[PDB]
């Protein structure tokens, strides 16, 4: 209907969109709207028209676009990125819960289906080279910069590659599925790096530090 | 600290709802004693 | 040879059995409000 | 576009192997400092060394174990005697090094067999204790 | 004399807990006071400071 | 050490229903718990 | 009062003309700092800066060698004594 492409990055629009012609993507600090062409699987996106709103509000504005956007329809799989906010709220009323567990979404990833194949297609794979990132803090949408380390180049067996996401959803690396790291290894690497720096900082103020070894 | 100045302290009494003019009434004016002003200040 | 000069619970009891700022305000209010 | 891309020291430090805390190449002297003639009286070094009662390093378990581990090669120290920094670091990670030694004894028992292993504590036993000798007997 | 030794003693007490937290987290003397089970830093400071 | 045995049923009711060690889990000063585990516990 | 200690071994560097000479209550010469003086310690690896807030005593001299954890600055009843 409307092409918001090339429009202001934060100005409000005069109208209220019909929300059932759009994908509604809810993040911690915004609602992101991307036009939805009709499709039985409901996973086709029209990025030419996009809006962003404060949560549970109907006052729409054009989001900041930090990368070139797809021009034709594309099929994408959606996954969210964030944390659990598990709290222990104060107990005011009788039988007030001992904890509250809520999910806080800071980023949403839209991963293109390879050649736009459907989920139920027997040849369905994801195209990790084309990923679009919605950020809640900046109310923006961008394309991820992906580093491919799999040998094969553009023409390769996409059934063998694994996407690794690190650094608050900012680093994207495609590796071979045989180079998969154990979850224990991932956790222990992070702990070793942090405790190694903290220990050296603690030991730095000892006056014989410069004539001592790590071991 | 309430202000040492009297009229400032009266103002703070009203702001903190310690005392207001709605509390200033005597038996003469709430029981309708209109004749007593004739017997005083003469 | 030489002489140099150089620089709780009872507090609760003193308060409960009865501040300079309190004493000056009470004296000040007493002599003017009437 | 431009969104898809296809592709000694400082290695010991990365892996946690023994290494100086400060890279010797990126190490510099501290120039020249006040030589007691440009200094106030309270910052001058005494002409004669002063007896202290704290002039000797306090003995401890960490110093003894670190030296014993330095002679077997399990760790490497900056100098001949462990520093206070190195004993503090050993205190934090001492259980790891003991576990390594205990594992080596388990592997040695599984290699030599019980006869060779436990003959360390039977001095009167003079027969050959090798696995082949045990089988031959 | 008073100020140099008071500052030295107070610095030892300040550094006592981080030394335990970094180099001997399961030291028995540290665990008794740090967990709140028995003893405070002042009493521990009399033993090791 | 003093031990008192309530005699009347009125005194026995008060002892069981007001003075037992499980309806007095909070201290009146600020409302803190009284029997928090300590020391070896 | 609060004592600033040297975080590393090294050589103290500052402009002694930006500070005011004084005698401390312990009888030592020192400097009085009424500004945000920048004091540099050049250690064995890197060069490090310590900010000296105003109204503080600077107990060390320019080019002095200091050890780590050594007091270098201080941020800031009538008794009768018989001798």
């Amino acid at each position: 209907f409307i092409s918001t492409q090339g429009w202001d990055s934060e100005m409000v629009v005069d109208y209220r969109i019909n929300e059932d012609e759009f994908h509604k993507i809810s993040l911690l600090d915004c609602d992101f709207f991307i036009r939805k062409p009709p499709d039985p699987d409901n996973d086709v996106y029209d990025f030419r028209e996009m809006y962003v709103t404060p949560p549970d509000t109907d006052i729409y504005s054009v989001p900041r676009v930090l990368a070139p956007m797809p021009q034709k329809y594309i099929r994408c799989a959606m996954s969210d990125y964030g944390c659990y906010d598990v709290t222990e709220p104060p107990i005011d009323a009788p039988r007030d819960p001992l904890y509250k567990s809520e999910r806080e979404i800071s980023k949403v990833f839209l991963t293109k289906h390879y050649r736009n194949r459907r989920l139920n297609d027997p040849e369905f794979v994801l195209d990790f080279e084309e990923i679009y990132v919605i950020d809640s803090k900046t109310k923006s949408i961008t394309r991820a910069r992906v580093l491919v380390t799999v040998p094969g180049g553009r023409k390769r067996d996409r059934k063998d590659d694994l996407l690794v996401i690190r650094d608050n959803g900012n680093s994207f690396k495609i590796i071979h599925v045989g180079e998969r790291d154990d979850p224990t290894t991932v956790i222990e690497r992070e702990e070793w790096t942090k405790t190694r720096e903290d220990m050296e900082k603690h030991l730095r103020k000892l006056r014989d530090f410069s004539v001592s070894n790590w071991f | 600290w309430f202000p040492e100045e009297p009229f400032e302290a009266f103002k703070e009494m009203r702001e903190r709802k310690v005392f207001d003019v709605s509390d200033m009434y005597t038996i003469a004016d709430v029981w309708g004693w209109t004749w007593e002003k004739d017997f005083k200040n003469k | 040879l030489v002489t140099f000069i150089y620089e709780g619970l009872p507090k609760v009891e003193q308060v409960l059995e009865v501040s300079l700022n309190l004493e000056k305000r009470i004296k000040g209010w007493n002599r003017c409000i009437t | 576009n431009g969104f898809v891309v296809y592709n000694g020291f400082e290695l010991d430090k990365k892996l946690g192997r023994p290494h100086p805390f400060i890279d010797p190449t990126k190490k510099k002297q501290i120039e020249t400092t006040l030589t007691s003639d440009e200094s106030w009286w309270n910052w001058r070094k005494p002409e004669k060394e002063q007896w202290s009662r704290w002039q000797r390093r306090r003995p401890d378990v960490e110093t003894v174990f670190l030296k014993a581990m330095a002679e077997t090669g399990q760790v490497k120290l900056y100098g001949k005697e462990p520093t206070l920094t190195e004993t503090s670091l050993y205190r934090a990670r001492r259980h790891l090094f003991k576990e390594e030694r205990l594992q080596a004894e388990r592997e040695r028992l599984a290699k030599e067999g019980p006869m060779a292993f436990y003959s360390e504590w039977v001095k009167a036993w003079k027969r050959d204790t090798s696995r082949e000798a045990v089988q031959k007997h | 004399s008073i100020e140099i030794w008071y500052a030295t003693s107070e610095y030892l007490r300040q550094e006592m807990n981080p030394n335990f937290r970094m180099t001997d987290p399961f030291n028995p003397v540290h665990m008794m006071s740090f967990s709140g089970a028995r003893g405070n830093a002042s009493q521990v400071h009399q033993l090791v400071g | 050490m003093a031990v008192h045995v309530p005699l009347s049923l009125e005194a026995q009711a008060e002892a069981r229903l007001l003075m037992f060690s499980h309806m007095n889990l909070l201290s009146p000063a600020i409302g803190d718990p009284i029997s928090v585990p300590t020391q070896d516990m | 009062a609060e004592h600033v200690r040297a975080p590393y071994n090294g050589k103290i560097k500052f402009n002694e003309d930006l500070v005011h000479p004084t005698r401390t209550r312990h009888g030592h010469p020192a400097f009085l700092c009424y500004i945000d003086l920048s004091v540099i310690i050049e250690s064995e690896d890197i060069i490090h800066s310590v900010t000296i807030p105003p109204k503080s005593f600077l107990l060390v001299q320019n080019d002095q060698y200091v050890e780590s954890e050594q007091v270098i600055a201080e941020i800031r009843e009538r008794v009768r004594k018989y001798i």
